[PDB]
């Protein structure tokens, strides 16, 4: 009869950097680092942003004729350009 | 089987805990206990890395004209010292935070096993690689009650020196 | 072993109500409880564990939270589906026993 | 959060996609990989 | 999201072995611990005992320890209830599930979340 | 009592003591030495957190008209920055410390512990609620010893090890 | 503000019993040790005992321990000294006076802040 | 037992004048000592505590400094109310030797 | 000599090493193993603190007119807030760090003499110092593998048995 | 820098005391270990021993330990080397050479930099 | 016992030629290994110590990496003075054999 003690191990092969050690392959971590992008322009504070397309600021508030149409909206988070 | 050899993989209940051998029945099993201690522990400890961060609307890019390179100057270089202290205050920070992990889990393996030493100072043989073989003979309530932590001496006293004598 | 207890036995509200079940340990069970939903005649399902967080899949209406001896579910607009049966589940130590159920009706 | 590449969830406290962020965002680094251990030394049996 | 099937006699005598068989789809014994809950008419839930990984692992209620036997085989892939002295306490709506929740690499004990429909038995003459 | 029981609220003498107990009477008593060594060091950690803050005279609020919002926009970004990077840095190291003070305090009793067990050896037996009780009878001399860390084996070993016998 | 105030016979023939009662105003036994410190005239500072709590902790000085038993009596609110086989080279002036030093929640030992009036005790025949 | 040496065993000083007075330790004493004052025929007070803070109710001009085996005391500027004997005191260990102390006179 | 009364000066291969004392020889020697292990991995600590610092083209220099004093005064701010939090930082991460590295070091010498004792479970005593007198007589070979680990407790334990009963 | 000079009798008939010294100008027997190294014609360098701090310090080659005999003596600033029963097989260019890298206060073990220039001594009848 | 292995046994190449040149060990010597070149007749030097840095008097040209039971080192720029045989070594166990050594030759 005997009484062993252990400690559990898994199959995942995840690598943490550990102050005096590099690569120590560990059980499970969590990623701090976000270095993923959704890559399309989404509302801020869930305000939709104004869109300027081929036009600039001067050419928006001077009122461009190829700009005009982008005057009518009222509120954006920010300006894409 | 044992800590010092490595790690098991049969049992995931929990991330500590015992390996029983008996005439009656072989298994793994796990100690909810020091286990929910250590999760929890490890839970508040990431909470804390991530929300003690509390960011604020903030506008990064600016821009500046010809005539005002002292101030385009002057944001390049408060940019990127924030950058370059974020980068070394986290990286160390991380480094350290695991190195305590790690060290941790390995004081509560040995905690573990100086308690289960202490409850089995001299009725089980050590054998040294992590395993204590009775040299008396029990059956499963006598395991559990090594789990349980309420296991007594001088039930088994006479049976152990005997069978310390027969070897 | 961890005697469980549940507060009120029995309450009835209408829909879009606010109620609170209070299931109580006999020991500290720390942050560790697991709360169950059973429709008549059909199997439980999860709604929070480790009394602070929601399992994915269902409506995030559901709340609870707590520590101690004491804790509470809190459901902000209760629906029809939600007229069920609850218990409360602690999870540190063999018998894992459950609550002994609280039971929601109509008015 | 709010890059001009993209956009970026806002749990997580650092990120290194762009350093020019607009609105509630991460901090930007340089760093390419932020982990942290939360289980013990993966070996084998 | 796993299927749980259950399979069971509908009637047994008093005083004979009891075994239920409960399959499942579109999951394996990995990685996941499987348990038995009875329900009594009207009464509350109660846990007779879990099996983990692929027989490693064996929990039992204390009371029941000398009554119920768990085993498993992955290769036709169902976990089983054997039970002997049966009761007319005995009488249960027999639930079987996955132990499927887990925080940071660990399975949490006895937390359940899919289980199955449910399989009726009664102890009479 | 005991340590993994709880803690004494009688001794305020100092953090960790003894509780004698003996035929011509009983009390509390502290070790002066470990508890004297332990305060000038948590002197020395608050002071140091406390004083290594240096400052010089600073203005921090600037004034910018319309014609200047860029500038203040910028001075709002870096002071906003200042005071992000001071409470995220400060309210961890304050969690930090705060663990390892409190593991320095249980550090120390596990090795004011084992100290007395390897004076005492096998004379005692320990009951396991962190108390040591003597099979030979000791004088307020031999406890004293024990505090002073002059116990002697060999003295007592003979009436030991006879009621060891009788036990 | 704590006051101590000392009562002794103020003449004692030797090998007689010596009793000295110090009493207390404005303060009270709880978290607060009380010492005893003598003098010979001509001579520096020497310190007898000491008792902290409420009897909870009784620490002598080594080379008078035989003869000095040092009792609490938190009741009455007063600490007493009890002296046998007083001899010539007893006399002193009698101080009792209270430790208060406190850094970090812990009292500091025998460094003694608030000192009683003294009382006079001489050994004569 | 622990020696302790005070040193000068007499010295006179004027009104405003600044003098230091040492007491020596055998056994080295890393940061605490106790100084006190004594009038003749009345109580001794305490003025310093941990040889580097000053306690309250006692005038800045006291000041205490040292480590290791030798400690001074140094006084900003004499007052007639400070011309009485001081006494240095060890703390560290039973039994607690006391200082043996110096008196200052009027010159 | 022992560890806690003083240090080697003799040791210069190791920071670890084992004195040897016997009948033919009397010298001193060095554990490998651990320190090889503890020299390349301080190197790292070295290595963090100095190799994740990163340095960029920046010029810190920067003159303004008296017409441009709140500009100026920016800079000031920006400049001594962060040479103040480089100062900080700096400071409390190198006292923490050497306070580590101390303790890194006392938790080595615990731990190779918790092995060398596991190793020498009773076939000798210890008279607390940091040494073990053996009671059997062991030449240079079992006492060398006693520093390779690969000693047997059976061939000296009846040696060290009648040894325990001549004492 | 330090030279190293070694003196050898450079012949030597089979199975007697062998003996060579190595004479160290510029340096001390403080803090720097000291070294052999030998080298048979046609193979590779070999490790026999080394002497290292004033005194002790000793491990030898395990191949070779029982045969060799090292010390030191520090007036005559010098280091020797004591070999018995040579063959043929033990003909070789004898190397006294001294490890002097140190990092982080410790020598780096057995990375030798300042070498003699050679002592070569032939096994012959 | 470590065993050494160098490849290949020899090698030719002309001056101003980038060479590599591979010492391996069986067993896990972590990053301490060292490099020694020998003149015919003479004494070998030392070229770097710990797998990664360089001795002061030697030239920067020689270069070291690798880790593990695999190493190499790499010659920036072949000239006439470095036409020798080179040794690998292991520091971390007794014996501390060398290499076997490898030649090398004007081509
Ligand atoms: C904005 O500019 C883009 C880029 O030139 C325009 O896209 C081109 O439009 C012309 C006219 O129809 C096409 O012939 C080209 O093939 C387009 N090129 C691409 C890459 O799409 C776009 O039409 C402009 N939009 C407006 C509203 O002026
Ligand atoms: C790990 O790998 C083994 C290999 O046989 C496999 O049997 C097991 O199911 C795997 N476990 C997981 C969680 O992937
Ligand atoms: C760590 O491992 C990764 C993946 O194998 C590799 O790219 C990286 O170079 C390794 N780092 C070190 C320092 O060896
Ligand atoms: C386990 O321990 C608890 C508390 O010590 C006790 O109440 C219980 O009876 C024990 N169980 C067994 C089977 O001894
Ligand atoms: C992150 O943001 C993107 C925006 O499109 C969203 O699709 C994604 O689900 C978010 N992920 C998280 C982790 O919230
Ligand atoms: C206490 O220990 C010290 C030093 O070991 C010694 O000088 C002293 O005599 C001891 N006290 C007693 C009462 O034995
Ligand atoms: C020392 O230990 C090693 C471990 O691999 C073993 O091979 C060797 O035989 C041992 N040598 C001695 C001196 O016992
Ligand atoms: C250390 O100093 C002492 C005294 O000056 C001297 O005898 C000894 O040789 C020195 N040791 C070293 C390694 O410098």
């Amino acid at each position: 009869d005997t009484i062993c003690i252990g400690y559990h191990a898994n199959n995942s092969t995840d690598t943490v950097d550990t102050v005096c050690e590099k690569n120590v392959t560990v059980t499970h971590s969590v990623n701090l680092l976000e270095d993923s992008h959704n890559g399309k322009l989404c509302l801020l504070k869930g305000i939709a942003p104004l869109q300027l397309g081929n036009c600039s600021v001067a050419g928006w508030i001077l009122g461009n004729p190829e700009c005009e149409l982008l005057i009518s909206r009222e509120s954006w988070s920010y300006i894409v350009e | 089987a044992g800590f010092i050899e490595g790690g098991w993989t049969g049992m995931v209940d929990g991330w500590y805990g015992y390996h029983h051998q008996n005439e009656q029945g072989s298994g793994y099993a796990a100690d909810q206990k020091s286990t929910q201690n250590a999760i929890n522990c490890i839970t508040n400890k990431v909470n804390s890395v991530i929300e003690k961060m509390n960011t604020q609307f903030t506008a990064v890019g600016k821009e500046f004209n010809k005539l005002e390179r002292r101030m385009e100057n002057l944001n390049k270089k408060v940019d990127d010292g924030f950058i370059d202290i974020w980068t070394y205050n986290a990286e160390l920070l991380v480094l350290l935070e695991n190195e305590r992990t790690l060290d941790f889990h390995d004081s509560n393996v040995k905690n573990l096993y100086e308690k289960v030493k202490s409850q089995l100072k001299n009725n089980a043989k050590e054998i040294g690689n992590g395993c204590f073989e009775f040299y008396h003979k029990c059956n499963d309530e006598c395991m559990e009650s090594v789990k349980n932590g309420t296991y007594d001496y001088p039930k088994y006293s006479e049976e152990s020196k005997l069978n310390r004598e027969k070897i | 072993d961890i005697q469980m207890t549940q507060s009120p036995s029995s309450l009835s509200a209408s829909v879009g109500d606010t109620v609170t079940i209070t299931c109580r340990a006999s020991q500290s069970i720390s942050s560790w409880l697991a709360w169950y939903q059973q429709k008549p005649g059909k199997a439980p399902n999860l709604l929070i564990y480790r009394a602070s967080t929601l399992q994915s899949g269902v409506p995030s209406r559901f709340s609870g939270s707590g520590s101690g001896t004491d804790f509470t579910l809190t459901i902000s607009s209760l629906q029809s589906e939600d007229f069920a049966t609850y218990f409360c589940q602690q999870s540190t130590s063999s018998p894992f026993t459950f609550g002994p159920g609280t039971k929601l009706d109509i008015k | 959060c709010q890059t001009p590449q993209g956009a970026i969830n806002s749990s997580l406290p650092f990120q290194n996609v762009h350093p020019v962020t607009i609105g509630e965002c991460p901090k930007y680094v340089r760093s390419a990989k932020l982990r942290m251990v939360t289980g013990l030394r993966n070996i084998p049996s | 999201q796993v299927q749980l099937q259950e399979s069971g006699p509908g009637l047994v005598k008093p005083s004979e072995i009891l075994s239920l068989t409960c399959a499942v789809s579109g999951g394996s014994f990995s990685s996941y611990c499987w348990g038995w809950i009875r329900q009594p008419p009207g009464k509350g839930l109660e846990w007779i005992g879990s099996i983990c990984g692929s027989g490693g692992s064996n929990y039992l209620n204390p009371s029941l320890k000398s009554r119920v036997t768990l085993s498993v085989d992955t290769s036709k892939n169902q976990f089983s209830l054997i039970l002997n002295s049966v009761t007319a306490a005995d009488t249960a709506v027999y639930y079987c599930a996955r132990e499927g929740i887990t925080i940071f690499g660990v399975v949490i004990p006895r937390v359940l979340d899919s289980w199955g429909q449910g399989a009726v038995v009664t102890v009479s003459s």
